[PDB]
């Protein structure tokens, strides 16, 4: 059969391959093919490419990415086929059925056979597509559901003028090797390289950005009179060029991210090119460099918070980063008085740094005597013959403290073990924080408090 | 205005009734008799086991081919006189007949593994306590035949029940209340004795032989009438379900039906074939139709010692008269198909089965096709499964992982690298020859067979993600892992 | 060659009807009858075939990546052979990749 042949740049091997594959008359097509791929491939834009090269065939189009289990699809596929039908049959009379009266692949067959039954008068066969895009995208996915849609075509009558097909996506392939031994034909598109993805963007996103705002923009922000389609494309095509330059260590041969942060970060440059930015783009890039060498794409201060807050989560951090019996030597400040020795400390230095470890394990008396002894001087003094009499200038177990601190079990910065039913009171439970080394850190220069001496002699 | 938040329009509800008969009269003195009612009783069911007798008729007839064997399968089917077992005849039946004398409700147990001929002694002694009813002198009583694995709820017994014994429908609460009222509430002059047959309760209180517990309340009484068997394989049901103090107080009788010996199997099989044993047949020249008393007269037979050896061998292990007969069936069914094969009629003076065919159609059954086809795989399978029993030799293990048993495979395939089956079957393996392919850590069709073994049962995989770290075991042995190993030349050697 | 894929099946698989998907798209994408002579004499588009059928399985994709993917993974495996169970974590490799980049400037 005469297939218009899509001439595409890339995907001429999959192009010959689904044209020998499929055409008008079913008796040419497989009973069950799969079309796998990558993302970012636009395996389902080559798809649409093809059909618009050949208008005569027509396929069903359902997303199960937005689909959450099996009866969603079987109600979108009741709704689709009649709807389809009907559409594309006017003169044919009917009797449509309610598509959500499926709840089951057997009424979905038995309605489909209605269908076809009340069909029954066409003048010759014909057989459609249906594609369900993302299939092993799934949310609640199982290993029992691919053979039973590869299953559709056997019960279904011989003597069907309407029949239908079935296509296919999946990603990740191991899903894919968990079912091969049914020997199904299949078509597959490898992730592309340096010089591919290069001219896919240039010619997929170069019109795009070129009628975008920003450039009229410019044009007319810097009100210079030399310019041209040609240059504007150039200009386009270089900056493209320093973007994948630099940025393909980061990705590679990906799409998507790359189009995201051109987005972010387009309007930036946009706003530094001039006439002798174009003149010779090379200082131009020197202008720019500075997204290139950082992305910085998320958003002097970082909180609003008391002062409480701030300073007992410092303590936690140190309360299971720190051996319990390697603290009292720096963690503490009285004077003796009756007979008693102290520890050696650390005899060895530890060579991995526990920074690089998941935390341990501890009581909240803990957390109470090390943030006693941590808390910041209050509670000022005089010296006279009665001030630090009774005044006893030290924070103490008030209320506040625990109303903060449970504040932030539901703040989920202090992390206890997790459950369902959870009992902040236990003698049994161990508790923990979930933050790393930069959130400590930004406290610390903020509030003016030190503790990297405690960590940055062991290792 | 309002949405329903979840729908049920498949629902198939049932048109039955919740009020009890307890409740349509209204008081002792406002009953009838139910005995002289036309809905009770049965009288309609008739019609409906009538209504569809027409509808699988036809009458197309083309080219009838009869041969000589077919007769002989159906004598000695299983569709159809018995005087192996008759002293549990003469003791039921007379228990039955001293019941039904005595009016009283009395209760029986029975088991017995499958092919004692439990059901059929059963059936044929109530055909004949049937003719007994035929007598007119003893009083009238009606069967009920209670299949629960021909139905789906164990609660349905009570529905089914009252729409066979009245014709009313309604659900199980309601009609086994309106049981218990229909019994113990009931005076003796006019309700009617009914005998009951359970079968195979091993599967129908499954959750908490409650609705046993309250067939054995109903059969606990004295002003109601009634005669309750059931039949299972287990023995100790009665006190396990139950408990002791129950089953002491109830006080039934128990019995259960063993295998039957060589001798009456053969007595037995014989006697569904002496209409046709040793018989002469007019036979046909062509179709070879055998006609009973261009044509011959030629005479049939069959190896009694072969009666004698398959009724030996199968009399020890089980009993199992269907066992016997379906081999019986199966050496006539050689036989004549072998017969057949040696003139070739198509499609459109001493006939006799052999010792050696009977005995060839009683020993494939225990003759498994595994050994064969696990010799008649390719190469893969055989080598992974010993390079298993290398690691079992080695270790003493009885479990192995998939990366321990890959290191194997591989240590065991590097240190031949002088055998000429191995050196052969080198690089057509890994990138299949030519260049422009790149290695793999992995073999070709390792998961292909990997699912085979998986798919055969042979192999046991454990529920885990990790393709390396997941244990795996063995199921079939070691020993025949080797009777399938030293039969491959090369295996032997290595 | 064809033979030769014959012998193929018989020692791989031993089943049909991956050879009769395998032969398919031959016909399938075969135009003239020169091209058909040619392409079942060489059998080399039977090459391009197998060689694109499992690509993308375990080779080419750690084929196509960056450097900084091999480095960290690099950290990942030495540090996992060290350990007892193979384990690691993110800064563990950090740790180990910044290691290793020491020793190449050195
Ligand atoms: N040969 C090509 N010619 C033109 N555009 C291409 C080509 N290959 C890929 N693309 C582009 O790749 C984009 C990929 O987006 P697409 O929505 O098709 O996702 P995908 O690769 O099918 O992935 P997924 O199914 O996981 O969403 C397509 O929009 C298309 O613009
Ligand atoms: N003494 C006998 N006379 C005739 N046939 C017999 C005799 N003993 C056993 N059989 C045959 O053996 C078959 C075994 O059927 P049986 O009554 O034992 O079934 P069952 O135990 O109720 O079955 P299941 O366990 O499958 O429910 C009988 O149908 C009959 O064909
Ligand atoms: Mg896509
Ligand atoms: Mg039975």
């Amino acid at each position: 059969m005469n297939v218009t042949t899509p001439e595409v740049a890339f995907r001429e091997y999959q192009t010959n391959c689904l044209a020998s594959y499929i055409s008008a008359d079913p008796d040419i097509t497989p009973s069950n093919l799969i079309l796998q791929g990558y993302s970012g491939t636009g395996k389902t834009y080559t798809l649409k490419k093809y059909f618009n090269a050949n208008p005569n065939l027509h396929a069903v189009w359902l997303e199960p990415v937005e689909l959450v289990s099996w009866k969603p699809l079987l109600q979108a596929i009741a709704r689709t086929v009649q709807y389809k039908l009907k559409t594309l049959y006017p003169n044919i009379p009917t009797t449509d059925y309610d598509p959500l009266q499926v709840e089951e692949p057997f009424l979905l067959v038995k309605t489909l056979h209605n269908i076809f039954v009340q069909y029954e008068s066409l003048q010759e066969k014909t057989c459609l597509f249906l594609i369900l895009d993302g299939f092993d995208s799934l949310q609640d996915l199982d290993a029992a559901l691919f053979n039973k849609y590869i299953k559709l075509n056997e019960l279904l009558p011989k003597d069907s003028k309407i029949n239908i097909k079935f296509i296919y996506t999946m990603l990740e392939t191991s899903f894919l090797q968990r079912y091969s031994t049914h020997c199904i034909p299949t078509v597959m598109f490898p992730r592309y390289n340096v010089d591919e993805v290069s001219t896919i963007l240039v010619m997929s996103r170069c019109g795009e950005l070129m009628e975008d705002s920003c450039l009229r923009k410019r044009i007319i922000e810097e009100q210079i009179t030399d310019c041209t389609d040609d240059q504007f494309q150039n200009v386009a095509a270089n900056f493209i060029h320093l973007i994948v330059q630099a940025f393909h260590s980061y990705t590679g041969n990906d799409i998507f991210a790359l189009n995201d942060l051109i987005d972010f970060k387009w309007p930036k440059y946009v706003s530094r090119i001039t006439k002798e930015n174009i003149f010779e783009p090379l200082a131009l890039y020197k202008s720019a460099i500075k997204l290139f060498l950082s992305t910085d794409d998320n958003l002097s201060q970082t909180y609003d918070l008391s002062i409480i807050s701030k300073y007992l989560l410092i303590a936690s951090y140190i309360c299971s980063y720190l051996e319990p019996r390697y603290d009292a030597s720096i963690f503490s400040r009285k004077t003796r008085i009756i007979q008693g020795r102290a520890a050696y400390g650390r005899r060895k230095k530890k060579e991995v740094n526990p920074r690089y470890l998941q935390p341990s394990l501890f009581a909240i008396e803990r957390l109470l005597a090390i943030f006693q002894a941590i808390f910041p001087i209050q509670g000022k003094a005089e010296s006279g013959s009665l001030s630090a009499l009774r005044e006893e200038s030290l924070m103490k177990a008030n209320i506040e403290v625990f109303q903060n601190l449970s504040e932030l079990h539901t703040l989920k910065l202090i992390a206890t073990t997790m459950n369902k039913n959870i009992d902040y009171l236990s003698p049994k439970v161990r508790w923990k924080v979930n933050v790393p080394w930069e959130i400590i850190k930004e406290i610390s220069e903020s509030v003016h408090f030190n503790i990297s001496d405690y960590f940055s002699d062991i290792h | 205005p309002v949405i329903r938040k979840f729908t049920k329009k498949n629902v198939a509800r049932a048109k039955k009734k919740y009020t009890p008969f307890s409740k349509r009269f209204k008081s002792i003195a406002a009953i009838p008799d139910l005995t002289s009612l036309p809905e009770f009783y049965g009288n309609s069911s008739e019609l409906m086991a009538s209504r569809f007798e027409n509808k699988l008729k036809t009458t197309q007839k083309h080219q009838i081919v009869e041969t000589i064997f077919s007769k002989v399968k159906k004598q000695l089917n299983s569709s159809y006189y018995l005087p192996a077992r008759e002293n549990e005849f003469a003791s039921i039946y007379l228990s039955a007949y001293s019941a039904i004398e005595s009016d009283s409700a009395t209760t029986i147990y029975v088991a017995g593994t499958p092919g004692v001929g439990k059901t059929l002694t059963v059936r044929e002694v109530v055909k004949e306590l049937l003719s007994s009813s035929a007598q007119r002198e003893i009083p009238d009583f009606l069967y009920v035949e209670i299949n629960g694995l021909k139905m789906v709820k164990p609660t349905d017994c009570y529905e089914t029940l009252w729409n066979k014994v009245s014709g009313e429908r309604l659900t199980w609460a309601a009609s086994m209340e309106s049981l218990e009222f229909y019994f113990k509430r009931v005076p003796k002059n006019k309700k009617k004795t009914i005998v009951v047959l359970l079968d195979e309760l091993d599967a129908m209180v499954t959750k908490s032989q409650d609705i046993m517990y309250n067939f054995f309340n109903w059969t606990t009484y004295e002003n109601a009438k009634l005669i309750v068997i059931a039949v299972a394989n287990t023995m100790d049901l009665p006190e396990r379900q139950l408990g002791n103090k129950i089953t002491s107080r109830i006080g039934f009788t128990r019995i259960m039906f063993t295998g039957y010996t060589h001798e009456e199997l053969k007595n037995i099989i014989d006697l569904r074939l002496k209409g046709l044993n040793d018989s002469f047949f007019y036979v046909d020249t062509k179709t070879g139709n055998a006609i009973l008393i261009d044509v011959r007269k030629v005479r049939l037979r069959m190896s009694a010692d072969a009666i004698e050896i398959a009724s030996r061998k199968v009399a020890s292990v089980s009993g199992d008269a269907r066992r016997a007969l379906k081999v019986c069936k199966r050496a006539a069914e050689i036989a004549e198909k072998h017969y057949m094969a040696k003139h070739g009629y198509g499609y459109d003076g001493v006939q006799t089965v052999h010792i050696t065919h009977v005995m060839k159609a009683l020993n494939e059954t225990l003759n498994s096709h595994v050994i064969t086809f696990m010799t008649r795989l390719s190469f893969t399978a055989k080598l992974f499964i010993y390079a298993l029993l290398n690691l079992m030799k080695k270790n003493g293990s009885q479990e192995q992982e998939l990366g321990d048993i890959v290191d194997e495979i591989k240590l065991l395939i590097e240190v031949n690298g002088s055998n000429k089956f191995v050196m052969e079957i080198a690089k057509t393996l890994f990138q299949q020859g030519s260049d422009n392919i790149s290695e793999q850590l992995r073999i070709i069709s390792w998961d292909f067979v990997l699912n085979q073994l998986l798919d055969a049962g042979i192999l046991f995989k454990q529920t885990m993600k990790n393709d390396r770290i997941c244990c795996v075991k063995l199921n079939i042995s070691v020993e025949e892992a080797k009777r399938a190993m030293n039969e491959d030349e090369t295996l032997r050697n290595l | 060659n064809l033979n030769r894929h014959i012998r193929m099946n018989f020692e791989t698989f031993r089943s049909l009807p991956t050879l009769k998907n395998s032969i398919i798209p031959l016909v399938a994408t075969s135009k003239n009858f020169g091209s058909l002579c040619t392409a079942i004499k060489s059998c080399s588009f039977l090459d391009i075939y197998n060689k694109n059928q499992l690509s993308n399985n375990l080779t080419g994709r750690l084929q196509s990546l960056s450097d900084l993917e091999l480095a960290i993974l690099i950290s990942a495996a030495r540090v996992a052979l060290r350990a007892k169970d193979g384990s690691f974590n993110f800064n563990l490799a950090y740790a180990e990749y910044e290691k290793m980049i020491k020793a190449i400037n050195s």
